[PDB]
């Protein structure tokens, strides 16, 4: 009872034999309309053998969709598959590589599409995981992609809300001026005074700028650097001038893998098609080739389908812009000993992640505290940030729980204010500071039994890189 | 000296003035100009970019009247493509072709042509019609950003304020924004939109008595049609372009201002080689933003058209101007312009209901 | 991987006979069989997918058939009921290129006799 | 579903003959052929793709052309051990299938 | 709520004024007279004639 | 001319109502001595004009009473309007009636 539409998949650079029984077993019966798959590998990857291989295809088979994959890291072929979708009116899915690379300013006609976060959606995690740890957003971009504008415009956007406790924007754009003796490219980068930094630009100019980083004084140890995902997506290499981890956001490492992307995109196309014929009861006739030409209004109610596709368990829908809406998302970090090693998790608004505290951070101080009337007042924390604007603390307060596991210093940051913490915050400005700062435990403050100390005096005696500021005689 | 220089042209006896035109610029290295036909359904023209990327030796691509896949194609590949028919203008726009190059300022014009006639006529209100296009944002950021005459420190008793429409390319609602603009107390419309749009306002402000004595129109280059300017109604002011229909005088400064720009390239060191044809991948010419920058600073093959200097974007900061103005049915050329010098008429202007 | 069928008989004349044809990848695969006319007309019995769904028959054999399949075991299940005119032979056949589709088999059975 | 009806009852040809079998459908099928031939109660054998795309293992003695929905499929230089009978396939909707005919030699 | 919202050091007190405001002038001032509003802030010629 | 919403809710039906006092006297005296026609409709919400980031995108409007005077509905504001900063970045003010805090 169901018919035939035509889905032609290409890999370009290996297993075709993981991708196809993956999908060779899942069973679009149950569904109006059932695919049609046929692979094709090729290994050229320039523009000509693209169209003359792509058009080919079109001309021989009666082609409905194409699943296109890639394993290189040259954005401009999703471009070309930009072009040809509207010259064709046909649907196509970029799932790996520089298909998948996201490119901003779609054709209004074009029908591609992409796996993949949007240019607004890493910006929306960047901050996500900076309110771990209460961070300061400094954002420099050099190089000129057109997704440039939607990044400072969504990255302020958020600062000016609610409960902030945010630094300012001291933002840097530069541009690709071929010109070596404007060093003031080396020289504007002494007025990052600040701990984080964030890059958002190309792998090229990214590995001459962090030897220009380098140059100045932006090492590694006391500053980190947060960038997306086009610099250093390409999980198998890296270059040498890299010291600069904490890497944003991937998709997950993989690429759920890539047979069952590709089964997700057969999945997709054949559930709007099967859409379509439930509700309009006439697919789209095929195109002739891609000489001919005049003999679509339909596609545009393609694409209106295309949008609203759910599956099994995942919602896969697309934005007017060509994304993903829900997409999973991954953190890396980079491992001196050059690798990538994290794997973070963040889903649809939730992030999380190991150890509660950030490993490679003397002038680091462990603090402890205690909880009174108005000299150290603790409050709970904003039920949509986490963090705290005026109270400027985390006091790491840790659980006392069953004698099987160890303590809680991941127990949520509860807000500290008052008369002490007012004054090491100006202590701190005075000679050279940075808390860690908590509670204390076992309630036992200024207390001396048989043998030995508790409570504050406790943590005194115990030898544990400390101070104790609070109410103490 | 023996480097080349791609074209795709409109007809035969173009591709002979042009190697004509090679043949007057070999007077100082030698040149190709290989050159071929313009074809329809424009992805096989895509097909036949490397047909005439076989050269290395191609360092610039010209091109002819439809938005062509070559500055797409072609600017893999950082081969600085120069065109006439950037009048559309989105393809040589911010979002950035690293590879184009215009030779004409486009529809969506510098208006300062607008911005300057104001204080020939001490003009402070505008009710500005605005199609909902690229074409309209582009001149909504071009019009509001000649607002930079309040720094001083003379017209600052308005120098030009009311509001804007919004204008969705649709037949049957121009009326209700029409009907909208009627109430207000400013009288100069200025309208640009397409040829179309022309055709659709058409009569719509004289069946609301918006045209005669009381408005003043400044329409763009697209009401000069043959279903427009049959329906404008009289004393209607239109602008038209002094060239664009001559394109031998285009094409001869083009390859005498590219062939400049040979003779500055040549001189310098590291002067490596676009790829052999179309062979695969990475094909990413070292030289060609070197290119781009040496073309950038160039003065022009003065003789001809006047003396073009290119900007960051590639407009020609030219004079472009000549300002038609309706009589009874037929259009008339009154005045003699600038860029800076316009020197106003030389006739008499025949103002609409009342002249 | 070879094809091998069982399950032959029509000793109830309008009867109800359950034939499979056991495999030794086929999980991935379709199904669809065929009886042979007195004009040994290799004409269409029933259809599934690989996936269990997709039941079909064409209209010779329509109003009197149960239908399922085994993947595990590689078999196919389907009661003969409207046979009982002829003493046909009924092969299994695994079409090509797998897939709730279907393609070119070369991939056919060895075939067995249904007779009343 | 579609349904199919090949056409005519006969391969009736000498050693070394010709002889023609048509796929004519109720639809419209792209060239959506395939060709299979049998003796009686051995088991098939495929012949015929897309193009008329032969298999290998079979010989050059079977060749055929036609398109949209009406096929003609050609046999010549037949031995004998190809006492078989030769058969039709499209797959527009999930399976389709015709009569078909059966060889004889004379 | 512009001019608690300007000034950073006051902040403190325009997070306790988030949960609690209202639409109109009169919704206000009927409601102190409810006990459920213990304080009011406005405008020096509206809140002496009221008073 | 008074509001559509008036229960201030759900409904919308406009009708004449008529106002009077401090600033509707000072209008009769200025319109009276500057030649003025003049109507009078009151505001759509009431929440007296403040700016804020509107349609979650990169756009601030000015919602309420000063958004009707910056969208072309009115002319002038005859109301107790305060005198701020954020006002004044593009509205001319005069001088101010009054002495308050």
């Amino acid at each position: 009872s169901p018919p035939s539409i035509g889905i032609a998949v290409i890999l370009v650079g290996s297993d075709e034999v993981a991708i196809k029984d993956a999908h060779e077993k899942d069973d679009f019966h149950h569904l109006s309309v059932v695919p049609r798959v046929e692979l094709v590998a090729m290994n050229e990857t320039d523009p000509k053998s693209i169209i003359t291989r792509i058009c080919d295809l079109m001309s021989d088979r009666k082609i409905q969709g194409v699943v296109f994959a890639d394993d290189t890291d040259q954005e401009a072929i999703a471009q070309i598959l930009d072009f040809i979708s509207a010259q064709t009116l046909t649907p196509i899915l970029g799932i790996h590589g520089g298909s998948s690379m996201i490119m901003a300013d779609k054709d209004e006609s074009s029908m591609f599409f992409q796996f993949g976060p949007s240019i607004e959606q890493q910006a929306s995690v960047m901050l996500n995981i900076m309110e771990e740890y209460d961070w300061y957003i400094f954002s420099i971009v050099t190089t000129y992609f057109p997704g440039y504008q939607d990044f400072v415009n969504k990255i302020r956007s958020t600062i000016e809300n609610s409960f902030v406790g945010w630094e300012l924007e001291e933002v840097l754009l530069l541009d690709m001026s071929l010109d070596d003796g404007d060093s003031k490219i080396q020289n504007q980068l002494k007025k990052l005074q600040s701990p984080i930094i964030l890059l958002y630009c190309t792998k090229e100019e990214a590995t001459y700028i962090f030897e220009v980083a380098n140059s100045v004084g932006l090492t590694g140890y006391g500053y980190t650097w947060i960038v997306p995902s086009l610099v250093a997506g390409d999980t198998d290499t890296v270059p040498s001038e890299f010291p600069t981890g904490l890497i944003s956001v991937s998709y997950d490492e993989w690429d759920y893998g890539l047979p069952a992307r590709v089964r997700d995109g057969i999945a997709i196309i054949t559930t709007a098609a099967s859409d379509m014929l439930s509700e309009h009861s006439f697919i789209p006739e095929p195109k002739s080739s891609c000489y001919n030409t005049h003999e679509i209004y339909q596609s545009n109610m393609l694409n209106r389908y295309l949008i609203n596709v759910t599956f099994e368990g995942r919602d896969l829908s697309f934005s007017e812009d060509g994304y993903q809406m829900h997409p999973k998302l991954v953190i890396i970090l980079l491992n001196k000993e050059r690798k990538w090693e994290r794997v973070g998790k963040w889903k649809d608004k939730s992030l999380q992640m190991k150890y509660y505290v950030w490993p490679r951070m003397d002038d680091h101080l462990s603090i402890v505290t205690l909880e009174e009337a108005p000299f150290v007042i603790v409050e709970s924390v904003d039920p949509l940030s986490g963090t705290c604007m005026r109270n400027t603390v985390p006091c790491q307060k840790r659980i006392i729980s069953e004698n099987k596991t160890d303590e809680e210093p991941g127990y949520i940051k509860k807000c500290c204010k008052g008369f002490c913490i007012d004054i090491l915050k100006k202590i701190s400005k005075s000679v050279k500071f940075t808390y860690d700062l908590y509670l204390v435990t076992n309630g036992k403050h200024g207390k001396k039994i048989n043998g030995t100390w508790n409570g504050m005096i406790g943590e005194v005696v115990m030898k544990r890189a400390y101070m104790a500021v609070g109410s103490l005689t | 000296k023996i480097v080349n220089i791609g074209a795709v042209l409109s007809t035969r006896k173009h591709e002979q003035m042009f190697r004509e035109a090679v043949n007057q610029a070999n007077k100082r290295i030698q040149l190709q100009a290989t050159s071929v036909t313009h074809k329809p359904n424009a992805i096989q023209m895509a097909l036949s970019v490397c047909e005439d990327l076989i050269s290395s030796q191609v360092y610039a691509i010209l091109v002819s009247h439809t938005p062509t896949p070559v500055s797409y194609t072609a600017g893999f590949y950082r081969i600085p493509v120069l065109g006439l028919t950037t009048r559309m203008s989105i393809y040589s726009d911010k979002s950035i072709h690293l590879s184009f190059l215009r030779t004409v300022p486009p529809y969506s014009h510098q208006s300062s042509v607008w911005f300057e006639m104001m204080r020939v006529y001490n003009w402070n209100h505008i009710i500005l019609l605005v199609s909902d296009d690229h074409e309209g944002r582009a001149a909504q950021k071009r019009l509001e950003t000649l607002l930079e005459e309040r720094e001083s420190k003379d017209n600052k008793r308005g120098p030009k304020a009311e509001k804007v429409l919004q204008f969705d390319p649709g037949t049957k609602n121009v009326t209700a924004l029409l009907m909208e603009a009627r109430e207000l107390e400013a009288r100069v419309i200025i309208l640009s939109a397409s040829e179309d749009d022309a055709a659709t306002v058409y009569r719509a402000a004289a069946m609301l008595d918006m045209t005669g004595s009381g408005y003043v129109w400044l329409v763009g280059e697209r009401e000069i049609s043959g279903n427009a300017l049959r329906y404008a109604p009289d004393g209607i002011i239109g602008l038209q372009l002094i060239n664009g229909k001559n394109e031998s005088a285009h094409i001869s400064d083009a390859v005498g201002v590219v062939a400049q720009a040979v003779h500055e390239l040549l001189e310098k060191e590291n002067i490596t080689d676009p790829p052999r044809g179309c062979v695969g991948n990475t094909n990413i010419w070292k030289t060609g933003p070197l290119f781009k920058r040496v073309l950038m600073s160039s003065k022009y093959a003065d003789g001809v058209t006047g003396r073009v200097e290119f900007n960051e974007d590639g407009d020609r900061k030219f004079a472009q101007y000549s300002i038609m103005n309706l009589q009874n049915r037929k259009l008339v050329q009154v005045g003699i312009y600038n860029g800076t010098h316009v020197i106003p008429n030389d006739r008499k202007i025949i103002w609409p209901g009342g002249e | 991987v070879k094809l091998q069928e069982s399950g032959g008989g029509l000793v109830q004349p309008g009867g109800s006979l359950k034939l499979s044809c056991a495999a030794s990848t086929f999980s991935s695969y379709t199904m669809s069989w065929v009886r042979q006319t007195p004009e040994k007309r290799l004409e269409w019995v029933a259809y599934i997918s690989n996936g269990g769904g997709g039941t079909y028959y064409p209209d010779t054999v329509k109003g009197r058939f149960t239908i399922s399949r085994d993947n595990a075991k590689n078999t196919l299940y389907l009661q003969m009921n409207s046979l009982k005119e002829d003493t046909a032979m009924y092969y299994c056949a695994r079409p090509s290129r797998g897939g709730s589709s279907y393609w070119y088999f070369d991939v056919w059975g060895a075939g067995t006799t249904v007779t009343v | 579903d579609i349904q199919m009806t090949q056409s005519p009852s006969s391969l009736s040809a000498s050693l070394g003959g010709k002889v023609t079998i048509t796929c004519k459908a109720s639809q419209d099928i792209n060239k959506y052929i395939a060709w299979y031939q049998h003796k009686p109660g051995k088991g098939p054998r495929l012949l015929i793709h897309y193009t008329s795309s032969l298999q290998p293992g079979i010989p050059s003695r079977f060749s055929g052309s036609g398109s949209g929905r009406d096929y003609s499929f050609s046999i010549s230089n037949l031995e004998p051990e190809d006492i078989a009978t030769y058969y039709c396939l499209q797959y527009d909707n999930l399976y389709t299938f015709g009569g078909g005919t059966k060889l004889e030699i004379k | 709520d512009i001019y608690f919202r300007r000034q950073v050091e006051l902040s403190t007190m325009y997070r306790h004024m988030e949960k609690h405001n209202y639409e109109s002038a009169a919704e206000a001032i009927q409601a102190v007279r409810d006990n459920k509003l213990h304080a009011f802030i406005w405008d020096s010629a509206v809140l002496e004639f009221e008073a | 001319t008074g509001p559509n919403d008036t229960s201030p809710g759900s409904p919308r039906h406009t009708v004449p109502q008529c106002c009077y006092g401090f600033c509707i006297d000072l209008l009769i005296k200025l319109a009276r001595t500057m030649q003025f026609t003049y109507e009078v409709h009151l505001v759509a919400d009431g929440k007296f004009g403040t700016q804020e980031r509107v349609q979650n995108s990169n756009k601030k409007e000015w919602n309420g009473m000063m958004g009707e005077l910056l969208s072309g509905q009115a002319d002038m504001i005859v109301a107790p309007l305060t005198i701020n900063n954020e006002r004044a970045q593009y509205i001319e003010f005069s001088k101010p009636f009054k002495y308050q805090g």
